[PDB]
């Protein structure tokens, strides 16, 4: 019996990504770049901060420009893994970004010179998210999304709330930059307010999670959306929104989520959420498949190309997004069979005025989450979840039960768990962090229990008694009598 | 743009009150409205939730099997229904396109709604 | 997320002074704390700082045996407490927070600011 944990000394982590080549840990801290090994060993360290900065300068930093200079910490705002590099994006600098070496983070392999405007990619505010993910194009170049929140106490035009930008263009000066219209053109971001929960790919198609402001409804209020838009749509012509409730509307704020992952399907199709009353109580997960997603999503499209918008009782269920000076249309019936990512002709920033409801699979009083990662075991499905007091929740969810939060472990008292919960290659470990403290959990601590009747007494999903062997293992070792619906008895 | 809410008033404790949050002036969308009460020295709270199709119903446990809600959607109102009162429901009462507090940015004037014992 | 000092007057060499700094937007429970002031035609430096857990506090030569610095968890709010001031003490004083080494008071680099306070002696 063995732990491991990482820390650096109270700075905070930001961010968490994992090698799935090597099994590297890249780890994102104020002033601090880390790469650790898979039992976190410090491989190397790169320092990021602090630096003699504003919000209302602009990148090179003269001193002599900026005479409101300060020393500022760089929280990290974006670390993602590409296929040949590392991508990271700090708060300092306006949110510039940069390529390092994967396995040899100290190697800088693209910095531009002199980044313009249309190269200020993370927010440059350690208090609002950054959320991103790596695709390819169609001739398999690499492309990145990236979803960020409201600042503006910064310089220039708003940066638009969601971007495709280019990894590897034929400029390398001109890396990070986005199209002129490839990207979200939305009016009063102030008034929206989006604040990004999640990012994800699946097929053809980047989806985002997010917060923000239905401004053309009444109360002025914050709802969950899901995004949609074609990874080769150069100009967001395929753009579309939906709204995410639950329990019958009774929860709209969603605060994490996470498709079930494991050593069989490695991601899957339902999308688990996290909901809490929490603006920027009782939790509750619940669940959205994403056939479902595609399926509104595409009604919202033909009911907004062909029918105005609106459904065959004449009832309004789909209009332009945001502030878009546009109209849905009555094209011909077979324009989303010919022109499925739109074109020039077609309505662009949709949004469904119809929600997409699910029921709660589960609930947690008093307990407020902030994370989510399901896996399988032998094809049940278990869900670990942090919350906001630093404890990690472990529950049973399908097909029995449901209601099964079967254990519960403090962390860190009173420090959020971060939302990048990511398992190792084998779905053994599940690498959890809060602010200051980064652990390396085991999913089944089975060996820990010593007798048949001790084994019995705490249960756990993965974990059973053997009788060919003295041991409570899992399932995959073994005859085996599981510890949570047991098959027999004891002796 | 705004709903607006009426039917408030004072009755006896045991009796019964209608509440109504209508929409001038546009048609109910496919939001879930929710009805809120804030008595005095207090912070606002939740009471009841109702989605665009009236399938689903909430209420908290201080009023659940007390109060119903419902939605008319020919008259572009939900209902609150408020039957064996007591002077602890004695509150403002507000209505919204949303049913948590903390998600509603703009609220109204509400409704006053006193129950003596 | 917001920090805001108070506190600030003007009182006459020997005298004391009581600074507030209250946080809005976040915890600082994890959060290392220190104080600046920045004089007229001059730079801004540190005065104080306060590590999270409080048991760590680190000051200027300046100011040894005068100010004293103390944090509430509880209430999101740091205070300062100024004693025989001096007309060298005249500056606008800030409060900043760090993510940055916690468990420890260096307070070099700074993840967020307040607007700051006037503090003037005769
Ligand atoms: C923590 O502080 C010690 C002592 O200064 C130093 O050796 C170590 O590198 C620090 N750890 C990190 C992760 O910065
Ligand atoms: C949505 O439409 C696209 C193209 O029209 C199609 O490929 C996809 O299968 C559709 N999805 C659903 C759920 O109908
Ligand atoms: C009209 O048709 C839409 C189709 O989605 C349906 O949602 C709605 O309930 C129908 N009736 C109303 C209330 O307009
Ligand atoms: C950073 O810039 C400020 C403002 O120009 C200056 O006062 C300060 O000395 C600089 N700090 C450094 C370079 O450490
Ligand atoms: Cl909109």
């Amino acid at each position: 019996p063995l732990p491991a944990a990482f820390t650096a000394n109270g700075t905070h982590l930001q961010h968490l990504a994992r090698d799935p080549t090597t099994g590297t840990l890249y780890v994102g801290a104020t002033n601090f770049l880390f790469q650790l090994s898979p039992g976190l060993q410090l491989e190397a360290v790169v320092s990021t901060g602090p630096v003699n900065d504003s919000r209302d300068c602009l990148p090179p930093v003269i001193p002599d420009e900026c005479p409101q200079a300060q020393p500022t910490n760089n929280p990290n705002q974006l670390l993602l893994v590409s296929p040949e590099a590392l991508v990271v994006c700090g708060s300092v600098h306006q949110g510039i970004c940069e390529l390092r070496s994967l396995g040899q983070i100290r190697q800088l392999l693209l910095r531009p010179e002199r980044p313009g405007d249309t190269q200020y990619v993370a927010a440059n505010d350690p208090a609002v998210s950054t959320v991103g993910l790596v695709a390819q194009g169609l001739v398999g170049e690499p492309l990145l999304f990236v979803g960020r929140g409201y600042t503006s106490r910064g310089v220039g035009g708003g940066i638009p709330p969601i971007t495709t930008r280019a990894l590897r263009p034929p400029d390398p000066q001109a890396a990070f930059s986005y199209e002129e219209t490839a990207k979200l053109a939305v009016g009063r971001l102030s008034e929206y307010s989006h604040h990004f929960v999640s990012a994800f790919v699946r097929g053809a198609s980047a989806y985002f999670l997010f917060l923000r402001r239905d401004l053309k409804a009444p109360s002025r209020a914050f709802r969950a959306y899901v995004s949609r838009v074609c990874l080769q749509d150069q100009h967001y012509y395929s753009y579309v929104e939906l709204p995410l409730a639950c329990q019958g509307g009774r929860y709209g704020l969603i605060q994490a989520a996470a498709v079930a992952t494991s050593k069989e399907v490695a991601r899957g199709d339902v999308l688990f959420a996290a909901f809490s009353s929490v603006a920027p109580g009782t939790s509750v997960l619940c669940a959205f498949p994403l056939d479902e997603v595609d399926q509104l999503a595409n009604y919202t499209r033909d009911a907004c190309y062909t029918r105005e918008g609106r459904a065959e009782n004449g009832t309004k269920v789909a209009d332009i997004a945001y502030d878009v000076l546009s109209d849905c249309a009555q094209l011909p019936v077979d324009t989303p069979d010919a022109f499925p990512c739109g074109s020039d002709h077609t309505p662009s920033p949709m949004v469904s005025c119809v929600p997409l409801e699910a029921t709660p699979i589960l609930e947690l009083p008093g307990v407020q989450l902030t994370a989510v990662a399901v896996t399988m075991e032998d094809g049940h499905t278990i869900a670990f979840l942090g919350d906001s007091q630093g404890q990690l929740h472990r529950v049973y969810l399908g097909p029995g039960r449901s209601a099964a939060p079967y254990s519960k472990q403090s962390i860190q008292p009173g420090s959020p768990v971060n939302r990048d919960l990511t398992f190792d290659g084998t779905f053994e470990h599940l690498y959890v962090a809060t602010q200051t403290t980064l652990v390396k959990v085991p999913v089944a601590p089975c060996a820990q229990h010593l007798d048949c009747d001790s084994c019995l007494a705490h249960r756990d999903p993965y974990c059973g008694w053997c009788v060919l062997l003295g041991r409570c293992s899992r399932r995959s070792e073994c005859q085996w009598l599981w510890s949570f619906q047991p098959e027999l008895g004891c002796l | 743009v705004q709903l607006q809410e009426s039917g408030g008033g004072l009755v006896q404790a045991g009796g019964s009150l209608r509440l109504s949050c209508a929409a001038s002036g546009f048609t109910l969308g496919y939001y879930a409205i929710g009805w809120f009460r804030q008595a005095p020295g207090k912070e606002r709270e939740e009471v009841s939730c109702i989605n665009a199709s009236g399938g689903s119903t909430f209420y908290e446990d201080s009023v659940k099997g007390r109060f119903t809600i419902s939605r008319d959607n020919a008259k572009n109102t939900v209902f609150l229904q408020m039957n064996r009162l007591k002077p602890e429901d004695t509150a403002v009462y507000y209505c919204a396109a949303a049913c948590e507090v903390v998600a509603v940015g703009y609220w109204g004037q509400g409704t006053q709604v006193t129950v003596s014992a």
